[PDB]
RNA sequence: GCAGAGGUUCUAGCUACACCCUCUAUAAAAAACUAAGGACCACACGA
C-alpha cells in the first residue's frame, strides 16, 4: 500500500508517463502469468506495480526492453 | 498500595443509590471513578421488554378500540417498563385488565421469577367500560442496546427496540477521606440512577469483573 | 413541548387545521384513539337538536410528503372541555401547542472535530428513546391496465419467485395487513400477460398499516 | 431576567457549567456552554438521498 | 435540441451522465488519513457490483454471474469479504456537485464504514468547499487499471496539496484543528506547573496528561531541533528553548527538518498555512501529508481538551 | 449476556528498545478508550521507579548560577540528571559520588555506582566539561517514588520522573470480528526511560490495575 | 458452445449480456438454473 506516488515521481518525472508505464506493467500482471518482482502483501496490480516503479526495478526503458526480449523468444521459439 | 473495598452502599431511594470505596490513592480513585462509570453505562445486564404480542391488534400503528393512547403509544411506554428477572434469561409477562381505570405495571401478571420494579408505572388506560387488554409481554435478558430492525415472525406479533440499561446515568465525585494516621488517600463515591432492576453492590461487582477480564487479556492472570 | 418558545405556538396550533378543536365546549364522557365524545354543556348546546358533540380523530394516514398524520387525544375521561378548545394533539403538537421537535441537553464544545465545522454529535442516548424516530409512511400502488394478449392478472401464484416471498402475500395476492415487509419483497403478486408483481424498493423496510383496492365497475372484484 | 432564571434555579448564574469528559474522565479547561435547546430533525433524511 | 442549455452538447456530450456514480450526505470521520474517506456498505457494494461478481466467479463461490447477483441479493457473508478485497486499493472519486475549481474532484481511498452517509476527511472539506449541511458529494467509481492508477497518482488528495490557483497550500486548517493549535501555542502568565524545566516533549506531554502542568505556561524545555542546511542531511541541535506546554507537546507531531521558530508562535491560521508551506518546500510531500493527518489529529483532541464554547457572559 | 468479546491482539510492533507499539483488535465498543485511559492514567500517576530527586554540586549552592569550567550550565545539568534512569534494587534510597576531572563529557557510566545499584543506560551524558583543570563533584539522591513529583510542589532541587515511563498515548479506531458493529481496536504507543521494557511496563500496569479492583471480583 | 434442435425441470431455453452436453438433420442417461424495454414541462426544496 502506498499513501503517495511522490518516489515514483522522481523515478519517472512527467507523472503522465508514470501512469502509462506502471499501467502496461499492471496490465501484464493482470493479463500475463508474469506476477511482480516485489512481494505482494494484500496489494491490487496498480498499486504493487507503483511499488515496483518505486524502487526502481521497473521503468519504460526496462519494460520496453523486457517485452522485446519477450518476442525475441517468441521469434526463436517458431525458429 | 492499598486496594479499595465497598465499605458502604446507601440508598436514598429505590432508583438512586450511591456506593462509597474508602481506601485508595492519589490518582487511582479518579481513574477507577471514570472506568467504573463507563464499564456502567456501557453494558451491564438488563431486562427490557423485547417483543409484545396483541391481541386485538395485528400492527403498532392502528389502534384498539376503547384505549386511550395509540398501540405504538404502548409499545413505547412498555419500552420504560423495566423488570427484574432472578433466574430465567427467558420470560413471558401477561398482562389482563378489563373495565375503566389506568392499566398498571402492577396489573401485570407475574410469576415468581419475574418481579416488576415499579408497580406505579403505568401502559396504557382503558377508557371504555367494554374495554378489555390482553398482552403478552416478552422479556429477555440481554447487553447495552439493540435496535428493532437489527434483530431478525406471526403478523400480530410486534417488536419494540429493547434498552438493557438498568442504570440511567453514572456520577461519581473524588473526596478525599480521612484516615487515622494516612496521606493523599481519597474515597471514591459513585452515586447510581437506575429503573432499580439491578442492585447497586451487584451492578458495582459485575463492572469490576469485567474489567478484570478485559484487563487479564493484558497480562495473564 | 419547547422549553422556550415565542408564545405563538398555541396559536399555530389552534389555527392549523391538523389539531381537532371542541365546536362547543363540554365536559368528555368518552374518550379513545380513534375518537373524541363530548357531552355539550346545557348552556352551550343549541335548544333543539344539539345532541352531543362527537369527533373522529384521523389515525397514522399519509401526506403530501410522506409523513405521518396522526391525532392523539390530549384529554381524559371526564375532564371539562371549554369552547374552543384544543381537544386531541395533532402530528407536531403537544397540549395545543405546536412542538416541531424534541428539545435536549446541548453542550457547544469541539469533540475531537466529529462536529467540525456545521457538523452535529448526538448521543447514544437520542436513539435510545426514540426521540427523532419520525414515522414515515410511503404508498405504493399497483395498477392492473387491460394490455393486449390478455389482461395482466391479480394472482398470487408468480413464476420463478420464492414460496418465501408468496408466503407473505395472501390467497388473493395481496399482502396480509399488518404484516412486515423488507426491500425486495414482493407486496402484491401481478403477472403480465405471455412477472409484474409490485415489488418494495430496496431498503425500504416497514410495515403495511393498510391495503385499499379499488375495482372498476363492471369487473370481478378478487377475494381480498 | 435570563439571570434571574438561573438564579432561581440551583443552576449557575453564568450559564457554563464545569463538564467532565466521558471518555478521559478529566474536566474540562473553560467550563463549556450547556443548555437545552429546541432541536428539529428534517426530512432530508440520508437514506432517502 | 442543438443549443441551449437543454441542447444535445451540454446535456450529453459535454457533461455525459456516468455509471458507477453514488450520491449521499457527507460526514466528518475525523478518524480517517488523508488519502481515506468513509464510504457506507451498501453504497460499496452497489458502485463495485461488476468487482464483486468477478471475484465470486474468481473465488468459485458462485458458478454464474446470476448465482452471483443472487449471492449479493442475499448479502451473504462472503459477499462482504469479498466488497473487502476490491476496496481496499482501489481508489473512488469523492465530487462535489458544484466543481467551481480543479479540487472540486478528488479521488480518496475507500474505508467501508457502517452506515449510509459518506465520510470525508476534514482538512480536504475546506479545499471541497464543502460544508456539513445536507451537502451531498457524488461518488464515481474508475474501472481500468489506467483508470485507478490516474485517480492514485492524480485524483488523490495527498497527491495535490497545494491548489493550483497559488502556490499556498489548500488543506490548511479550517475550524476546529486551527482554534485547538492556537489554544496549545499560547501563554498563560500564571498557570499550573510553571517556570519549571522540562526534557523534552515527551515529558510536557506527561505533564500535561497527568495534569499537574498546565497546558499552556510557560516552561523552559530542551528541543532536538533539525536543520536542513546540510545539502540532503539533517542535524540535530539541542537547545534550551523558552516556551509553553502547549507549543512543546506539538513540537514531537512536527517532522525533524521544521524549525522551532514556526511553532514557537501562537500559531493561527495563517501561521500554519506556512507551516505547511514549509514543510512542503522543505521536508517534501510525504513527510508534509503525515505532518497534515498528525496535526489535525492534534488539533481535534487538544480543541476537544480546551473546550473552548461560546456563551453570552 | 455475561459473556463478553475478550481481545486477541495481533502484534506488538517494537521500533526501538524504549518504543514500543502494541495494539489489540476485537476489545468492545467504547471499551478501547476506557482501557487506554485507564492504563495511561494509571502508569503515569504511579508506577513503581525509581528517579532522581535532590542534587548536591559543591561548585555552587545557587540554582540561578553557572559553575566555573563547565560547557553545561547547573540548570542544564539539572534537565540531564533528570533525563538519567537508574534501576535500583530493594533498597529504596542510596547516594552516588563522582569526582571527574578534565575535558570530555560525563558519561552516565562514569558516575559511581556506590552500591549494588546500576544505570541502565551508560551512554547518557550529564555534562561537559571544557578544562582539563576544572572537575566536576555532584551528590545526586533517588528515592523510590511513584509518579511524577515536581520539585515545585516540594541545597539545590530537581523533578523527580519516578514513573519508567517517558510517552503514552493511545488512540481508538474502528475494528470488526466477522460481521458486526464497530468495535474500538486499541493501539498504545509506550516510549519509556528503559529502567523495564515497554511491554513489561503494560504488564505491570495492568497488574496494579487488576489489584485494585482484586476485592470486588472475588476471582 | 456462436448457423438450429433436443435433453432430465416449468409454455419456451439455439450464449439473447446471458447457465450444462450432443451433431450436422437424428432426440435422451443427468443434478446447480432463466426475462435483456420506456421522455418533456411546471412547482417546491437542499446545497
Ligand atoms: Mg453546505
Amino acid at each position: 500500500a502506498r499513501v503517495t506516488v511522490q518516489d515514483a515521481v522522481e523515478k519517472i518525472g512527467n507523472r503522465f508517463d508514470l501512469v502509462l508505464v506502471a499501467a502496461r506493467r499492471a496490465r501484464q500482471m493482470q493479463v500475463g502469468g508474469k506476477d511482480p518482482l516485489v512481494p505482494e502483501e494484500n496489494d491490487k496490480t496498480t498499486v504493487i506495480a507503483l511499488r515496483e516503479i518505486e524502487e526502481g526495478l521497473i521503468n519504460n526503458q526496462i519494460l520496453d526492453v523486457r517485452e522485446r526480449q519477450e518476442q525475441q523468444e517468441q521469434e526463436a521459439a517458431e525458429l | 498500595f492499598l486496594k479499595p473495598r465497598l465499605v458502604d452502599i446507601e440508598q436514598v431511594s429505590s432508583t438512586h443509590a450511591k456506593v462509597t470505596l474508602e481506601p485508595l490513592e492519589r490518582g487511582f480513585g479518579h481513574t477507577l471513578g471514570n472506568a467504573l462509570r463507563r464499564i456502567l453505562l456501557s453494558s451491564m445486564p438488563g431486562c427490557a421488554v423485547t417483543e409484545v404480542e396483541i391481541d386485538g391488534v395485528l400492527h403498532e400503528y392502528s389502534t384498539k378500540e376503547g384505549v386511550q393512547e395509540d398501540i405504538l403509544e404502548i409499545l413505547l411506554n412498555l419500552k420504560g417498563l423495566a423488570v427484574r428477572v432472578q433466574g430465567k434469561d427467558e420470560v413471558i409477562l401477561t398482562l389482563n385488565k378489563s373495565g375503566i381505570g389506568p392499566v398498571t405495571a402492577a396489573d401485570i401478571t407475574h410469576d415468581g421469577d419475574v418481579e416488576i420494579v415499579k408497580p406505579q408505572h403505568v401502559i396504557c388506560h382503558l377508557t371504555d367500560e367494554n374495554a378489555s387488554i390482553s398482552m403478552r409481554i416478552k422479556v429477555q435478558r440481554g447487553r447495552g442496546y439493540v435496535p428493532a430492525s437489527t434483530r431478525i415472525r406471526p403478523i400480530g406479533r410486534l417488536l419494540v427496540d429493547a434498552c438493557y440499561s438498568p442504570v440511567e446515568r453514572i456520577a461519581y465525585n473524588v473526596e478525599a477521606a480521612r484516615v487515622e494516621q494516612r496521606t493523599d488517600l481519597d474515597k471514591l463515591v459513585i452515586e447510581m440512577e437506575t429503573n432499580g432492576t439491578i442492585d447497586p453492590e451487584e451492578a458495582i461487582r459485575r463492572a469490576a469483573t469485567i474489567l478484570a477480564e478485559q484487563l487479564e487479556a493484558f497480562v495473564d492472570l | 413541548k419547547p422549553l422556550v418558545g415565542t408564545g405563538m405556538e398555541r396559536a399555530v396550533a389552534v389555527d392549523s387545521g391538523v389539531t381537532a378543536v371542541a365546536k362547543r365546549g363540554g365536559v368528555v364522557q368518552y374518550v379513545d384513539a380513534s375518537r373524541i365524545v363530548i357531552k355539550v354543556n346545557e348552556d352551550e348546546m343549541y335548544p333543539g337538536e344539539a345532541g352531543i358533540d362527537i369527533y373522529n380523530l384521523t389515525k397514522y394516514t399519509r401526506s403530501n410528503q410522506n409523513t405521518c398524520i396522526n391525532q392523539m387525544p390530549c384529554v381524559s375521561l371526564g375532564e371539562p372541555v371549554e369552547r374552543g378548545d384544543v381537544l386531541a394533539d395533532g402530528p407536531s403538537t403537544d397540549l395545543g401547542e405546536l412542538a416541531l421537535g424534541q428539545n435536549m441537553r446541548v453542550a457547544f464544545m469541539p469533540w475531537n472535530g466529529y462536529n467540525f465545522e456545521d457538523s452535529i454529535l448526538v448521543s447514544e442516548r437520542v436513539v435510545q428513546e426514540d426521540r427523532f424516530t419520525t414515522i414515515h409512511i410511503q404508498e405504493l400502488a399497483c395498477v392492473s391496465r387491460d394490455t393486449k394478449l390478455g389482461p395482466e392478472e391479480i394472482t398470487a401464484d408468480i413464476p420463478n419467485v420464492g414460496e418465501a416471498a408468496l408466503s407473505k402475500l395472501d390467497e388473493s395476492g395481496i399482502v396480509y395487513i399488518g404484516a412486515e415487509v423488507t426491500g425486495g419483497d414482493i407486496l402484491v403478486g401481478k403477472v403480465t400477460p405471455k412477472d409484474s408483481s409490485l415489488r418494495v424498493p430496496n431498503g425500504v423496510s416497514g410495515t403495511v398499516i393498510d391495503v385499499q383496492v379499488f375495482t372498476r365497475d363492471g369487473v370481478e372484484k378478487d377475494k381480498r | 431576567e435570563i439571570k434571574e432564571l438561573l438564579k432561581l434555579g440551583d443552576l449557575p448564574t453564568s450559564g457554563q457549567i464545569r463538564l467532565y469528559d466521558g471518555r478521559t474522565g478529566e474536566q474540562f479547561e473553560r467550563p463549556v456552554t450547556v443548555g437545552y435547546m429546541y432541536m428539529l430533525k428534517l426530512n432530508h433524511l440520508v437514506d432517502d438521498k | 435540441m442543438i443549443k441551449g442549455k437543454q441542447g444535445r452538447f451540454r446535456q450529453n456530450l459535454l457533461g455525459k451522465r456516468v455509471d458507477y456514480s453514488g450520491r449521499s450526505v457527507i460526514t466528518v470521520g475525523p478518524y480517517l488519513r488523508l488519502h481515506q474517506c468513509g464510504l457506507p456498505k451498501k453504497m460499496a457494494l452497489e458502485l463495485f457490483k461488476p468487482f464483486i461478481y468477478g471475484k465470486l466467479e474468481l473465488r468459485g463461490l458462485a458458478t454464474t454471474i446470476k448465482a452471483a447477483k443472487k449471492m449479493v441479493e442475499r448479502e451473504e457473508a462472503v459477499v462482504w469479504d469479498i466488497l473487502d478485497e476490491v476496496i481496499r486499493e482501489h481508489p473512488v472519486l469523492l465530487n462535489r456537485a458544484p466543481t467551481l475549481h480543479r479540487l472540486g474532484i478528488q479521488a480518496f481511498e475507500p474505508v467501508l464504514i457502517e452506515g449510509k452517509a459518506i465520510q470525508l476527511h476534514p482538512l480536504v472539506c475546506a479545499a471541497y468547499n464543502a460544508d456539513f449541511d445536507g451537502d451531498q458529494m457524488a461518488v464515481h467509481v474508475p474501472l481500468t487499471l489506467e483508470a485507478q492508477l490516474e485517480a492514485r497518482a492524480l485524483m488523490m488528495s495527498t497527491n495535490n496539496i497545494l491548489s493550483p490557483a497559488n502556490g499556498e497550500p489548500i488543506i490548511v486548517p479550517s475550524q476546529d484543528v486551527v482554534l485547538g493549535l492556537y489554544y496549545m501555542t499560547r501563554d498563560c502568565v500564571n498557570a499550573k506547573g510553571e517556570g519549571m524545566v522540562l526534557t523534552g516533549p515527551k515529558e510536557a506531554e506527561r505533564l500535561y496528561r497527568s495534569g499537574l502542568a498546565s497546558l499552556h505556561a510557560r516552561v523552559k524545555v530542551r528541543i532536538t531541533e533539525y536543520e536542513k542546511d546540510a545539502n540532503g542531511e539533517l542535524v540535530a541541535k539541542t537547545s534550551l528553548k523558552d516556551t509553553t506546554v502547549g507549543r512543546a507537546i506539538l513540537w514531537m507531531i512536527v517532522p525533524k527538518g521544521l524549525p522551532y521558530s514556526i511553532v514557537n508562535q501562537a500559531l493561527g491560521k495563517k501561521a500554519i498555512s506556512k507551516m505547511l508551506n514549509t514543510c512542503y518546500r522543505i521536508l517534501g510531500l510525504k513527510p508534509t501529508v503525515i505532518f497534515a493527518d498528525q496535526i489535525m489529529y492534534t488539533g481535534f483532541a487538544y480543541a476537544a481538551r480546551s473546550g473552548a464554547s461560546v456563551g453570552i457572559d
